[PDB]
This record gives C-alpha cells, structure tokens and sequence, in this order.
C-alpha cells in the first residue's frame, strides 16, 4: 500500500491497486495515444499472461531432460533452439523463416480479432466467422472475454472469488515478467540455461553467486 | 559600397557617432558647424556610379597598356 | 508538476486545407489578385508565429516540422549509404587506400557527359567524391558493401518512422503548451539521455568492433580475411588476441581496479604513424569519459522528485551592483518565446561548427584523412560556411524577438534594459574599434604594396624588414609542445602535431602534419580576421539594438521587423529595419569566411602539405612562398589567384570538366546578382507596363496582374544570387585545384 | 478524392510533371538520335 | 559603493551616465587639472603648455620609423618632420579659429559648474582667445621639438 | 576481498553520505538549500514508511553521490 501516494486514480479499484506510480504514466490529465488509463491495465494483463506462458517454457525442456524423460533434443539453454541462430539452433521440420511466416499468419487472426474487440467491444460476434461461427462476443471487459470457450470450467462465479483470481493472476504475471527479464540477463553473464544457474547456485553460493564474473 | 548599402543605416550610425563626439572630454572644445548627415539617395547613386566608372576605366587602361607595351604586339 | 500533457486529435487530417493553396494566413487566403501573392505565400509559408497568436499551436507546428526535417535528414543519410554500397569503389579502396581515389557516384552516358566518369582506380569510373565517407566507414569498421546495404534500409525505416511521428504528434496526440515549457526535464533528458547515453553507446561500439577490425587493418591483413564484427562479441578470446586485457573479463571495471584497461583505454597524443589519424584506443577512452561526464551532468535541474536546481532561483541570485536587477525576468523570456531560444541555439551551434572545423584539420580523427588533401580542405570550407551562416541567423532571430516579442511592462529587470539604454555607447565604441582595426590591418598591406612597388623593399613589413612576429601564439605553441613532460605527465605526447614540438609523420609519400611556423604574414592575416569579424558584429549588433527605435524613427517597432523604408523623408530612410541589417551583414560574413578559407588553403599548401622523398627531403606543393609573398595584395593576386586558378581554367576535355563549367556558371550568377542589388522597383514596375500594353494589344493579358518584386524581395534575391555565385566559384576553384594537385 | 485532383491541378505540380515528361522525351530522343547538328531531311 | 552608475547630474533626461569612467573623484581631479580645462588661466599659457607637450612627444614616431631612419641624419629628419607637422597643425587651428569664431560674440563656452553655480565662461571660445591659443601652441610645439632633439641627438642618456 | 582497503572506502563513503537523508544534514528530497546554504525548506510530497526524512528517491541520490566520492577517493590513492 506504499512507495507512492494514491494521487487521483489509484484509489483501490483495479486488481492489484498497490498505489505504485512514481512517474505518473496513468495520470488522466494527459492521456491520449497509448498511455490512457484504459490501455495500460490491459497491456499489463496480457504482457503478464505472455510472460507467465514464456517463463515456464524457457525452463521446461532443461528441467525435463534432467529427469531423463525427453530425448537429448531439449536444448539445456533455452536459447540454443532456433530463436537465436548464431549461438546455436535446432533443425525442425521447416526453415525458421517459413516457421516464422506461418506463426505470423496464424497469429494475425488471433490478434486482429482481439484488437477489434478492444476497439469495438460488441463486435466479433456479428460477422460470420468461417466454419463454425463461434460465440466469441465481447462479454464485458476486453481483458476478460468470459464466454463458454475462453472459460472452459467457469472458474470464478461471483465477484469475490473472481477478484481474488484476478489479483492472483496479475501478481503472478508481474513475477513471471521479472523472471523472464532475469532469464534474458543472466543468459549473457553466464552462458547457460537458468536451471543450470540455479543448480550451480545450490552447489555453493560463496563461490558461485553473481559476484564471480 | 555606395550601391548596395542605403542611407537609413548610415544616418542611424552618424547619429551615434555625433553622440560619441559630444560626450567625450578634451574633444568637445572643437565643434562642427555643418551638422554631419549621411549622403543623400541620388547623391549616393552618383558617388557609387563615379567610383564604378573610375575603377572600370583605370583597371582596363592599366591592363591594355601593360599587356601590350610589355610585349609590343 | 511535471507530467505528460496531450490533447487527443486536435486537427483532423484531410485534403481540404490542401486544395486551397493559401490557407494559413487569412490575408492571402482569399486569392491572387496580383502576382505578389505567389511570392509572399512562399515568403511567410513558415512564419508560424505570424499566422496565429497562441503559443500552443505554434509549438505543435514547430515540433512536427522538426520531425519532418529529421525524416529528410534520414533519407539523405540512407541515400549516401546506399550510394556507397551500390556505385562505389569502396572494397577496392580498402585494399589500397593510398593509390585509389574515393568515388561513390557514376553518371549515365547520354550526351557526352560520360567523360565525367574519370579513372579513379580499382577498375572503377566515376566522379571522385570528397565527403570523407570512405574514411568514416573505414574508421567505423565497415568492411563490406553488404554492411552498407543493410544500414541504408535501416535509415529508410527511421525516415518513415520520423514521418509517422511527425503526423502523429500533430493529428492524433498533440501536446499542449504546458508540456513544452518544462525546460528543466528537457535539459535533464538531453544531457543524460541524448548526449550521455549516445556517447556511451558509441564508446561501446568502438571498444567492441571498431578497435579490433581497425587494428587488424593496420597489421596489413586482407579486409576479406578479417572476422566479422560479431566474432569479437561471441568470442572474448578472439578479441583478447589483440588486447589481452579483455581476458580479465568485466571484473576490473567493477572493483575500481580498471587501471589494467590501459591496452584499449589509452592516453597517447600524436597520430597513428601508418594511417595519419588519431588512435582509436584513445577516442574510445575519450567517449567513455564524455559519456559519464554528460550523465552525471544530467542530474542538475529539479523535477517532481524533490531534489535538483531550478533555473529561476539560479538566475535571480546573480544580481550585482553594476548591473541593476541581475538576470531577473530571463526565465520568462526563454519559455514564452521561441525566437529568443533560436537565437542562442543558432549562435552556439555556429560557433561550435567553427570549433569543429578548426579541430578536425589539426587532429585528423579518421584514418588516411590527412593524406587526402581534397577531403581535408572540403571538410574545413563546408563547415566554416555553415557556421558563418548560423551565426548570422542567430543575429536575425534575436532581432525578430526584440522587434515583436519584447515588452517593457515586465522587462523592468535591468539587464536587457540596461544594455538597451547605452546602445549609443556600445555601437560608438564598436565603430571606433572597427575603424582602428581596419586601418592597422589593411593599411599595412597597402604600405607593403607601395614599398614593393617603389623599389624599396627594405621599408616593408616583411620577415626580413621590420618584423611583426606574433609572440603570444609562439609562446602558446611552445607551451603546448612541452605539456607531455611537465603539465601532462601521463599523456605520452602533445595533443597535436601543429604545435612547434614533435616531428613529421608520413603516410607513404605525402605528408600528414608537422609543426606550423608563425611569422609576420600570419600576424597580418589574423588581425584582418579580427577586423572582419568585428565589422560583422558591428552590423548585426547595431541592427539588433536599434530594432525597436532610434533617433531617426522613434516608432520603428510599430512598422515591424521587415519593411523597406519610412519614406524618402528625413533626408532618406532606406534600409532602416533589422532585416536590412541582416541583409548587410550577410555580405561581411561572406567576406570574412572567404578570407579565412583563402588563408587556410594557401598556408596549408605552402607550409604543411607536400610529398617527402627518401633521406627526409620534403617539398611542399607551392614551395613555402606564403611567408614572403602573402604580405602584399599583388601576391594574393598572382601567387594565389592567378597561379592556383591555372588548373580549373584548362580542365576542359578532362574528368574535371564540370568544375571548369561551374566556375563560369557561378561567375554568371554572381554578376547576375548585381542587377537586383543595384536597381530599384520603380523602373521595373514602369517597364512592365509597356509589356502589358503589347499583351493587351493581342488579348493575352493575364488575370494575375504582373507587379514587380517588392523592395525587400529584390534585396533578398540579390543577396541570395551573390552568395550562391561567390561560394560556388570558390567551391569549383578549390576542388579543381586540390583534386588535381593533391 | 476530388481535393486530391484539385491539388494535382496546382501550378507547381503540373509544371514539374510537364517538365519531367519533356525532359524524358528529349533525353530518349538524344539517346536514340545523338549528335544531331544538321537536319537530314 | 551600492550602485555606482548614475544619470548626468542626477537628471535622467540627458544623453549619458555618471559612470566611474566619466564621473569620479580621481578622474574629475585629473581632468580638471588639465591645461585645456583650467578656465581662468590666460589662453596663451595653456596653448604654450599644450604645444610643448605635443611637440615633445611627436619626435618619437618620426625619428625611429622614417624614410631616413638608417642614416647619419637620423634624428634631424625626424625633428624637421615634427616641426612640419606642428606648423601644419597651427595652420589648421588658425583656419578653424577664423571659420568658427566671430569678433563680437561674448562666449560659446559653458558658464555653470556641476551644481549650477553662475561662474564665467571660458575665454578660449573667443576669437582673440583662440588666436592667442594658436600662437602659444605654435611656440610651444616648436620649442618642444627643439628640446626633444637637443636631449636625444646632442647629449647622453640613451633609451 | 570484503576485507580489503579498496572496498573499505566505497562502503565508508556510501554510509557517511547516507547519513544525510535521515538526519538534518546534506540536502535531500524533503530539505532544500538556499543561496546562503540555510538548509531550511521542509516541504515536499512523497510517501515513505518511517516517521520522516528518508524517502525512496533521496536514497538513490545519496548513494550515487557517495559512489562518485568513493570512486574519486579510491582512484585518488594512486599517487
Ligand atoms: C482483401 C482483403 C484484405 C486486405 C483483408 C484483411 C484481413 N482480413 Mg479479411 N481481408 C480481405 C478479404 C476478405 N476478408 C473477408 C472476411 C474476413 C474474416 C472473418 C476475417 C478476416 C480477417 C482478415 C485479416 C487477415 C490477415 C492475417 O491475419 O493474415 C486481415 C486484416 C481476420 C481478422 O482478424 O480481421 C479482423 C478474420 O477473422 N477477413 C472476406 C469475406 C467477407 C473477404 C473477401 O474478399
Ligand atoms: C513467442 C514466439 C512464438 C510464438 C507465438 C509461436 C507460435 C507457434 N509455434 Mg513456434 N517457434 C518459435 C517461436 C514462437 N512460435 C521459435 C523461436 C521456434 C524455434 C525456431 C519455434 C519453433 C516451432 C516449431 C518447430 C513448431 C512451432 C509451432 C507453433 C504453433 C503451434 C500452435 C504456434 C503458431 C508448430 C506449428 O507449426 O504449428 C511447430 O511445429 N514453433
Ligand atoms: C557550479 C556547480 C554547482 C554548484 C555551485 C552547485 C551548488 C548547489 N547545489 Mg548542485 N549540482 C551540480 C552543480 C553545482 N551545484 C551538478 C552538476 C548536479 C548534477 C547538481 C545536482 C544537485 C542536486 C540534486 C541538489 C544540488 C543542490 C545544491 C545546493 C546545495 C549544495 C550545497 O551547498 O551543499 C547548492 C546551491 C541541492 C539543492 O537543494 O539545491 C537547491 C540538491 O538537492 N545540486
Ligand atoms: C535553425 C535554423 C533556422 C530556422 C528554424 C529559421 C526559421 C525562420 N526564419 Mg530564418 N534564418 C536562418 C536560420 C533559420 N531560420 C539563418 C541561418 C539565417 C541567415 C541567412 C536566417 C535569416 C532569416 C531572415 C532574414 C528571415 C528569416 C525568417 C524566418 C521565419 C520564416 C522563414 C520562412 O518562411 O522561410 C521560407 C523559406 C524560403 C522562402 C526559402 C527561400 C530559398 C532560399 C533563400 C534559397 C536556398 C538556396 C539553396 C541552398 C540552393 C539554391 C539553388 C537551388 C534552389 C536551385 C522562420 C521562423 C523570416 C522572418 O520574418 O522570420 C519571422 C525572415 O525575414 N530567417
Ligand atoms: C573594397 C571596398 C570597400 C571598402 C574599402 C570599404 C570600407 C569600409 N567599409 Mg564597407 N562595404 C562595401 C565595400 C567596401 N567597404 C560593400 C560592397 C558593402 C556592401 C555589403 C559594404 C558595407 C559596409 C557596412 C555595412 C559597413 C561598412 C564599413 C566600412 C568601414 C570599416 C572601417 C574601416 O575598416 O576603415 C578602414 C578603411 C580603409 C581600409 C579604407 C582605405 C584607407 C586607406 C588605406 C588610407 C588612405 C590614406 C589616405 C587617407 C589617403 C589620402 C588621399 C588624399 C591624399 C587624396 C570602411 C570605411 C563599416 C563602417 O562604417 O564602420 C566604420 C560598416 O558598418 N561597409
Ligand atoms: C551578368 C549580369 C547581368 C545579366 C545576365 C543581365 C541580364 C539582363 N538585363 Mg541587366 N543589369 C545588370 C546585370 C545583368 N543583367 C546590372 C549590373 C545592371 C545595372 C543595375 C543591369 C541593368 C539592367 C537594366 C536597366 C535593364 C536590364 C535588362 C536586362 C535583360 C536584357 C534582355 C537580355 O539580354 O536577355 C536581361 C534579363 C533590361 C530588361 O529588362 O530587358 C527587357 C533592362 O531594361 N538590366
Ligand atoms: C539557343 C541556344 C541553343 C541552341 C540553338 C542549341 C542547339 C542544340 N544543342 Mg544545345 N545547349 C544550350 C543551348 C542551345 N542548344 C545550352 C544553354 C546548354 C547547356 C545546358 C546546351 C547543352 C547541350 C548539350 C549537352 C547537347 C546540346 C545539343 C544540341 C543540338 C541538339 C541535337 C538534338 O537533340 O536534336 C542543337 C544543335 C546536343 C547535340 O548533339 O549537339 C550537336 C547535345 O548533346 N546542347
Ligand atoms: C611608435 C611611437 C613612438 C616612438 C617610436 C617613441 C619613441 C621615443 N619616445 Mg615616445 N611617446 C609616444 C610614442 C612614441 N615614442 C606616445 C604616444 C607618447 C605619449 C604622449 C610618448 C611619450 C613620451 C615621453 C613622455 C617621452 C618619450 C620619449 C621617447 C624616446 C625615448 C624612449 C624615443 C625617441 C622620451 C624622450 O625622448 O625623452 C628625451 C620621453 O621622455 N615618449
Ligand atoms: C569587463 C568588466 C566586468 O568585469 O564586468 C563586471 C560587471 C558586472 O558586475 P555586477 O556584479 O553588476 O554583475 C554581476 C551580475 O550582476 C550579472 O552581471 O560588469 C559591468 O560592470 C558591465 C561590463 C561593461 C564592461 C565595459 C567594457
Ligand atoms: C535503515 C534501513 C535499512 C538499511 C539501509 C540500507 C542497507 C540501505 C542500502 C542502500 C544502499 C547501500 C544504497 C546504495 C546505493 C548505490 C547507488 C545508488 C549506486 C549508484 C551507482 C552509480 C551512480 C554509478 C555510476 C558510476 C559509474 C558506473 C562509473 C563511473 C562513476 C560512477 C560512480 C558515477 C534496511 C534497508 C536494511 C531496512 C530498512 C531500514
Ligand atoms: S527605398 Fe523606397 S523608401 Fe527608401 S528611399 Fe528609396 S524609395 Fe523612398
């Protein structure tokens, strides 16, 4: 509840309203462009979602290959697999560039619909989507689409537990953002995956912490 | 000099030169009779044309005499 | 306090204001009755503070115009890089930089101009460039045309980006006046962010890629066998082969034991003995120091985080006895007027350009730069002209501010008021010192000319007759020559070779630099420089001070900044505004800079450059005839103009033909300027009537009545043509001389 | 689209389009019929 | 010492200032005690003093740097040139006195002091006053040139 | 290395310089200076946790200044 004063906009409403803004990037006085108070929470939400989805996959191969489950194709470093050619790359069933354009073609559909639901809330439920026209209407906030598909189990029924789930999600997203930043950084001063860094820190911290390079 | 720059600059210069002459000791015992003013407009054009013409005549008379008489054809 | 301020979508982007040509100003938005509408349209097309009156729209327009200018500069840079990539003999130049003339432009064969593609070497045919881009790319570590192509594309991207921003911040998200006024945070971010982080990033690039590649280029290896600039990033061992200090990792920097970085972070004067340029191991250290300097200097001014200075308590605190109420009321001047900022910025940027032009020739920072004489002369002349233009612009904008932004109801703060209240003294003393300098500088030349004409050279002011040795410059030279032993114990050598100390350095024949002597011929020309600079300051300062009122016209500020004259009365009041003082000062700036560049050209060709042979014998280009022949105007006529002008005139039928053509073209333009500079509007307006008569006689009378150019546009056209002709003549002469004989 | 045509109907734009087309024409003629001093007709 | 700049005589509507250069005790004393500003003394004596000073100082730039500065007539040519300059200046002073002064006008000189005391104007701004000034200046200049030459190129004590 | 003199100055300088954001000493966020070095403003806006004096910004400034001084002293003990 500290490290800043709740000036005029961080009253306590949003999930994770710890009243932290020493610069004033949500201040509603000058809000046009991309830093209005309606785009910043959404951006934090989905950046945290992607960080939560990436900070697990960055370690998953390296930690699974230690259990001997996966064959020896799991690159112990998260970066020796395609994503950066010059430091090592793995050969998949296609060129990394045709994989890239296929990924962009599959993601354009996934992202333009979401953008149109943000800019036009009720839309994306009117135009006949090819094949099974699915009910993907903008059921409320553009960051919580609800729906019978984006909520398989309906976890969260009324306001209390739903708000608790939301604040848990934003906190885990911030943690995962910091985790992937740590991945990126300590992949440079060490030269090896993060799980190996944790193991070598568990070995002996007196001679293996950050103050050794 | 007399054809490009015009009077309103030189008069505003003389007006402070006269001040500087008046407000100095040991040199305000002397005194001008005719008030110093900048040359007139047509007078400036005339002086400029006279300079242009004298220079034009002289720098070519000198050249035509030196380049020829120095070789005599 | 300090925050982001934006007004969402203040102007709808459309084409409506685009179809109506005159739209910004309502006085000429109606339509072109006469033909003096087409002219003033372009005249006040950029007069943002004249169309409207609120500082907010003016500031937004200024911002977007800056973005457009940046986009144009990015297009220019990407074009230069693409030309260096596609139509340049760069790779061939890299294999032999001492026998291959740079060239990055080719000409289509259409009408016989094919001969402009001269034989520059390396199997190439094209115009020989003098921009110095090849040396810059060699110093950057660029070693392949590919590495150019990419960056070209890069530039293009930024161009588009800039354009986008330029649109965005005017049409979608434009700030409001209260945002631009935060000068404290603006200076904080330009010091710490733009200059500090920029210098740090360039020091990083240097220390990582530019040092090993250039060192391997100095060791004589093929530019194709040199590893790529990333093999030194992902292999600290391949880089430590040259500078083994890298083997110690990033530990010395963090334990303050970084005195072991003396391999690549050096402090050594002089030039590299094989490239004739500075040590890149020295420029890396320089940039590393400058970066932290600007970074710690970017924390001075107060933001919304409690600490820091405020540039209003700093100003008011300086208020002495002699100077009234001190610097009070100047923070209100430089945050509510765009002109009082443009004046200071233009003055400082022009002076800085002059400093750059003086430093670069004396301490060549790029490899094989001091060897190529054409590049080293063009980089001096161009920058000198740029600075000379910028200072006059500063004067003009200070005059504009004084004319239509100054007001006394708040300027009772006796600093600007006090200097305004003794202008009749300031200008009088400046006039006296200008006269004194003019006499005691030019009369000496006239004395020398008359004596050498009267067969009595013993009465001249030469170095054999009565001497005028500049003792202070000689003492400064001798002091800097001994600095690395007493006043700079860690620097291995003096900062430059132009100081009397040191010795000569060769780059394979032609000489790079050597100690420069200073005799009477230098005393005279330095005093002439001082005199011309003083006269220019006289004109510009007189205009600026008398921009508001004078004894002749007490209400000149009502007339405005730009107006021809207040009648033929009071004897005559032609050319009485500040615009006319800028018009008059442009010519003296031209005179001064032309004298400076002539000085530099002759002195360098006479006492610096040349081609040394074995056993040490060095013969300069002209033969050291500057100390003796530059003391008389006749010497500047024959030994400099007549002698050195013998290359351009007879360049017909050669690869240097365009210079010979542009010589006469610029002469024609200069002489054409005199028609506008000497004549007046009335004669031409009358003559036009007798042509309109012939037109009416045949029913071809235009509806836009042909009026003649205004009294101010005539002067503008005259000075523009004059400057173009003069500078282009000197351009052609200098290039056609130095390309052939250098 | 109408205002775009009006803008393209301005004096500088029509001038530069006309002069560029004429320059292209003359340049092509001189690249195909070079060194013409006397009319061979 | 608070604020050293002041308008002339405390009147803001005159063209100048009382800066430390113009108005100051030492400067006002040094400037009042000069012969051209001593009012009551007869013009002839002031002219004699001024001519003496000027003719004595003028021998320098004529002898050291002349056309005959490298001959046995080194000092004599410079002294003659100085005498020529002082007689030319005497002629200019004479024609100025004729053109600027009448033989009936009382005085063009100021009459008041710095505090408005009704003093008497300087007799130098009369026609006969300027004539006496010119004669005394002629004599003083000739005598000063002669004395300078005597001290330099007849006796000891080089410089 | 923690026991060496090279590290003994960077800690001392940073602590002594940090003894101004809490106790009335060298200027910080909540205390401004004056042309006479009066050190009497006692006005700001910033949320801290303790009674008064030390905030979240002035700590960084005190640390940076102490680090500049400590680096200067460590590199000045080379002559
Ligand atoms: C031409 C044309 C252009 C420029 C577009 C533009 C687009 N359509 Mg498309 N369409 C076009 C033809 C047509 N669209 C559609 C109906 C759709 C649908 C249902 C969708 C698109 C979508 C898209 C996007 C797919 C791009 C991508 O991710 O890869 C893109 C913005 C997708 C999108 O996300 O847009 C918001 C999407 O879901 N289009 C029809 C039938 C009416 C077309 C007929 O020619
Ligand atoms: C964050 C970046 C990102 C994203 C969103 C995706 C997204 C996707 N990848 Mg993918 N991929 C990435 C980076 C990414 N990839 C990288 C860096 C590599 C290594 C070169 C791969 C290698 C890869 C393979 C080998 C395959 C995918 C496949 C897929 C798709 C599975 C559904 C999906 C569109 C699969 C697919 O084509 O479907 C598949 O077979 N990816
Ligand atoms: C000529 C150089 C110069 C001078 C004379 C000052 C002088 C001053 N600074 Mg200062 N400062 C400087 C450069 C300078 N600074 C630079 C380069 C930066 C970066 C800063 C950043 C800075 C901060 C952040 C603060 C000061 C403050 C102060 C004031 C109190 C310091 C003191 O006396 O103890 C004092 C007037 C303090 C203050 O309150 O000033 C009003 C303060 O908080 N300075
Ligand atoms: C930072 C640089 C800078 C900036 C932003 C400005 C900005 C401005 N200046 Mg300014 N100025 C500058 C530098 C700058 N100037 C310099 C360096 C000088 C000294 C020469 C001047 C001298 C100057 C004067 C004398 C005047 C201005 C005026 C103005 C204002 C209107 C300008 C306008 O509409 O021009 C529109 C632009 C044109 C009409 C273009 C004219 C074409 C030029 C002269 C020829 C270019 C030749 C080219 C290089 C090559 C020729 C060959 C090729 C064409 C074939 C505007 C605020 C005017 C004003 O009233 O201010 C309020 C005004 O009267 N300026
Ligand atoms: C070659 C041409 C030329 C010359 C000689 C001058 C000379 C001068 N200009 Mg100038 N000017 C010119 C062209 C020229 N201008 C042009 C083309 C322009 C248009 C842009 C201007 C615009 C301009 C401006 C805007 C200003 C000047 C100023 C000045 C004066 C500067 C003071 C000085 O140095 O005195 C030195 C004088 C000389 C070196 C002249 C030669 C004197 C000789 C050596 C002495 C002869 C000995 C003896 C007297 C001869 C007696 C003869 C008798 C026996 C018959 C000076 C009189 C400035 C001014 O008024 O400042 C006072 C000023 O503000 N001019
Ligand atoms: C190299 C310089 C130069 C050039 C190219 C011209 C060119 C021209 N002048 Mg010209 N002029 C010049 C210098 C120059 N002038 C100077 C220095 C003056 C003295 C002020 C004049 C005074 C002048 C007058 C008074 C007239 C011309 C006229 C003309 C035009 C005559 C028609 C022609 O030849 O085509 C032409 C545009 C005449 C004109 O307008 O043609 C109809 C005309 O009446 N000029
Ligand atoms: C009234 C003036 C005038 C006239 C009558 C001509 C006439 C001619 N020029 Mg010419 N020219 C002129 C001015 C003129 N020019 C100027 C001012 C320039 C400088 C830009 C040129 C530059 C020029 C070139 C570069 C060439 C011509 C060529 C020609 C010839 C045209 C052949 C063709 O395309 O069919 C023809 C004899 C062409 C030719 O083949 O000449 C025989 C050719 O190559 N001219
Ligand atoms: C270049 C100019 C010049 C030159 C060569 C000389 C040269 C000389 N001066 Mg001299 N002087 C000059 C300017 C010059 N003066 C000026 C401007 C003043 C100020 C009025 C004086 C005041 C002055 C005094 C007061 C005396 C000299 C004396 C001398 C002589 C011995 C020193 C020497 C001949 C001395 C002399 O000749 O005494 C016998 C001496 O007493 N000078
Ligand atoms: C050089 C003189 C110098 O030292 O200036 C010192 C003096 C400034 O003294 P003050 O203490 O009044 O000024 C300090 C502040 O008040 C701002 O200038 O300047 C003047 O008196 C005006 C200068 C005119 C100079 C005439 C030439
Ligand atoms: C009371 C308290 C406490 C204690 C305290 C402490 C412990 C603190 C810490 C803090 C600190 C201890 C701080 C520090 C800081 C630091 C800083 C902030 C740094 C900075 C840096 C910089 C700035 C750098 C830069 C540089 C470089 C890089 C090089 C060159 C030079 C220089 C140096 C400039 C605790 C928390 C426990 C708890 C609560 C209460
Ligand atoms: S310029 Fe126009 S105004 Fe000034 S004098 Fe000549 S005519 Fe009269």
């Amino acid at each position: 509840f500290a490290s800043k004063q709740s000036l005029s906009y961080l009253d306590g409403t949003l999930p994770g309203d710890y009243g932290f803004d020493p610069l004033g990037l949500m201040d509603p006085e000058g809000a046009g462009g991309f830093i209005d108070p309606q785009w910043l929470p959404y951006a934090e939400i989905i950046n945290g979602r992607f960080a939560m989805l990436g900070a697990a996959g960055a370690i998953a191969p390296e930690v699974l290959g230690r259990i001997g489950l996966i064959p020896q194709e799991t690159a112990i470093p998260w970066f020796q697999s395609g994503v950066i050619p010059p430091v090592g790359n793995y050969s998949y069933w296609a060129d990394p560039y045709t994989l890239f354009v296929l990924e962009m073609a599959l993601m354009g559909f996934a992202e333009h619909r979401r953008a149109q639901d943000y800019y036009k809330p009720g839309s994306m439920g009117k135009q006949y989507f090819l094949g099974l026209e699915k009910f993907l209407g903008g059921s409320g906030n553009p960051a919580y689409p609800g729906g019978p598909i984006f909520n398989f189990l309906g976890f969260g029924k009324n306001e209390k537990e739903l708000q608790e789930l939301k604040v848990k999600e934003v906190k885990n997203g911030r943690l995962a953002m910091m985790a992937v930043l740590g991945y990126f950084t300590q992949a440079i001063f060490t030269g090896v995956g993060p799980f190996q860094n944790l193991l070598d820190h568990l070995a002996d911290p007196v001679h293996n912490n950050v103050l050794t390079n | 000099m007399f054809l490009i720059s015009w009077r309103g600059y030189w008069q505003e210069l003389i007006e402070t030169l006269a001040w500087a002459h008046e407000r100095t000791p040991l040199a305000n015992l002397v005194r001008w009779k005719d008030k110093p003013v900048a040359l007139s407009i047509v007078q400036a054009r005339l002086v400029g044309l006279a300079h242009f013409s004298v220079g034009y005549i002289f720098t070519y008379a000198a050249f035509l005499i030196a380049s020829t008489s120095g070789k005599f054809g | 306090e300090v925050k982001i301020m934006v007004e969402k979508d203040p102007v709808k982007t459309s084409f409506e204001k685009w179809a109506k040509p005159g739209h910004f100003s309502r006085t000429l938005a109606k339509g072109p009755n006469t033909t003096t509408w087409i002219w003033n349209l372009h005249a006040d097309a950029h007069d943002f503070d004249s169309h409207t009156n609120d500082l907010e729209e003016i500031s937004r327009k200024v911002f977007s115009a800056h973005f457009g200018q940046l986009a144009v500069i990015f297009i220019w840079l990407s074009g230069m890089y693409f030309h260096g990539a596609r139509f340049s003999n760069y790779e061939a130049w890299l294999s032999d930089p001492t026998h291959i003339k740079p060239s990055a432009q080719v000409v289509w064969p259409i009408v016989g101009q094919k001969i402009l593609n001269g034989d520059v070497g390396g199997g190439f045919q094209g115009i020989q460039i003098t921009s110095g881009f090849f040396q810059l790319w060699r110093a950057s570590g660029i070693t392949s045309e590919l590495q150019l192509y990419t960056t070209a594309i890069g530039g293009l991207i930024f161009a588009a980006l800039m354009l986008f921003a330029g649109w965005f911040h005017y049409h979608k998200a434009a700030p409001k006046l209260a945002w631009f006024q935060n000068v404290e945070s603006m200076l904080n971010h330009h010091l710490a962010g733009l200059l500090g982080l920029g210098s740090l990033a360039w020091a990083g690039h240097q220390v990582h890629v530019s040092l090993p590649i250039n060192r391997l280029l100095d060791a004589g290896v093929d530019p194709k066998e040199i590893p790529l600039p990333h093999e030194f990033i992902l292999n600290r061992d391949l880089l430590a082969q040259l500078y083994p200090s890298f083997s110690k990792g990033l530990t010395p920097f963090f334990t303050l034991n970084w005195s072991e970085y003396s391999d690549f972070l050096t402090f050594r004067g002089g030039l590299n003995p094989v490239t004739g340029g500075l040590w890149l191991t020295d420029t890396a250290h320089h940039h590393l120091a400058i970066a932290v300097l600007f970074l710690v200097a970017g924390h001075m001014y107060r933001t919304n985080f409690g600490i820091g200075h405020s540039m209003k308590e700093i100003l008011e605190a300086h208020k002495g006895p002699f100077t009234g109420e001190g610097h009070k009321g100047l923070y209100e001047i430089l945050t509510t007027s765009w002109h009082a900022q443009l004046a200071i910025n233009l003055a400082m940027l022009g002076s800085l350009t002059i400093i750059v032009a003086h430093h670069m020739y004396a301490m060549p920072p790029y490899p094989y730069l001091a060897t190529d004489y054409a590049t080293q002369l063009s980089l001096f002349t161009h920058h000198m002209w740029i600075g000379g233009f910028l200072v006059v612009g500063a004067a003009a904008h200070a005059a504009i501010f004084m004319v239509r932004d100054y007001d006394p109801t708040t300027q009772y703060n006796n600093l600007l008021d006090r200097v305004l209240r003794h202008r009749d003294a300031i200008i009088s003393h400046l006039n006296w010192v200008c006269i004194f300098l003019g006499f005691h500088s030019f009369g000496l030349y006239i004395h020398n000319d008359t004596m050498s004409a009267l067969g009595r050279p013993q009465d001249m002011f030469s170095d054999t007759a009565i001497q005028l040795q500049p003792v202070f410059a000689q003492w400064i030279q001798n002091t800097h020559a001994l600095a690395p032993s007493l006043t700079a114990p860690n620097a291995t050598a003096s900062t430059s070779l132009t100081w009397g100390g040191g010795d000569l350095v060769a780059v394979g024949g032609k000489v790079a630099l050597l100690p420069i002597p200073l005799g009477t011929a230098d005393f005279l020309v330095h005093h002439i420089h001082a005199f011309t600079i003083h006269v220019t300051v006289l004109i510009l300062l007189k205009g600026v001070l008398f921009a508001r009122s004078s004894r002749l016209i007490p209400d000149k500020a009502n007339l405005g900044f730009r107006f021809p004259c207040d009648g033929p009365g009071r004897g005559g009041t032609c050319q009485v505004s500040a615009w006319d003082h800028v018009f008059l000062g442009l010519f003296w700036m031209y005179n001064a800079i032309s004298v400076v560049i002539f000085h530099f050209s002759w002195k360098m060709q006479s006492d610096v450059w040349g081609s040394i042979s074995d056993q040490g014998v060095v013969t300069h280009i002209t033969g050291g005839n500057f100390a003796q022949s530059s003391i008389t105007i006749n010497g500047w006529l024959r030994d400099f103009l007549w002698a050195q002008a013998s290359q351009v005139i007879q360049s017909y039928g050669s690869s240097l033909s365009a210079y010979g053509l542009l010589f006469l073209g610029a002469h024609f333009v200069w002489a054409f300027s005199l028609m506008f500079l000497f004549s007046g509007r009335g004669y031409w307006q009358e003559l036009i009537e007798s042509i309109v008569w012939a037109h009416n006689k045949l029913k071809v009378a235009p509806a836009i009545q042909p009026r003649a150019l205004s009294i101010v546009q005539g002067r503008a056209v005259g000075v523009a043509h004059y400057l173009l002709g003069g500078i282009a003549t000197t351009w052609a002469f200098f290039l056609a001389r130095i390309i052939s004989v250098g | 689209m109408q205002d775009v045509k009006t803008y393209l109907s301005t004096a500088p734009v029509l001038a530069t389009l006309w002069f560029g087309f004429l320059a292209g024409l003359l340049i092509e003629i001189n690249r195909f019929f070079p060194d013409a001093l006397v009319l061979p007709l | 010492k608070y604020q050293v700049i002041e308008p002339l005589n405390g009147d803001p509507f005159i063209g100048g200032f009382e800066t430390p250069v113009t108005s100051s005790p030492l400067i006002a004393w040094y400037l009042s005690n000069l012969p051209a500003y001593r009012t009551a003394v007869a013009p002839l004596l002031r002219g004699v003093e001024i001519g003496l000073a000027h003719g004595y100082l003028l021998v320098g730039p004529f002898v050291l740097t002349g056309p005959l500065r490298n001959s046995a007539v080194r000092g004599e040519a410079g002294s003659l040139a100085a005498a020529g300059l002082v007689t030319i200046l005497t002629m200019c002073l004479t024609i100025y006195g004729i053109a600027s002064f009448k033989e009936g006008e009382p005085s063009k000189a100021p009459s008041l002091t710095l505090t408005g005391r009704q003093k008497d104007a300087d007799k130098l701004q009369t026609a006969e006053g300027w004539a006496s000034f010119t004669g005394g200046w002629f004599f003083g200049g000739l005598s000063g040139v002669a004395w300078a030459y005597i001290l330099l190129y007849v006796l000891n004590l080089p410089y | 290395y923690i026991g060496s003199s090279t590290n003994l100055i960077m800690v001392a300088s940073t602590t002594l310089m940090l003894f101004a954001g809490r106790f009335g000493l060298a200027p910080s966020a909540n205390r401004k200076s004056t042309a006479g070095l009066k050190l009497v403003d006692r006005d700001s806006g910033l949320q801290t946790g303790d009674p008064a004096g030390f905030t979240a910004t002035d700590t960084l400034a005190c640390g940076a200044l102490g680090h500049v001084i400590g680096v200067g002293i460590v590199l000045g003990l080379k002559a």
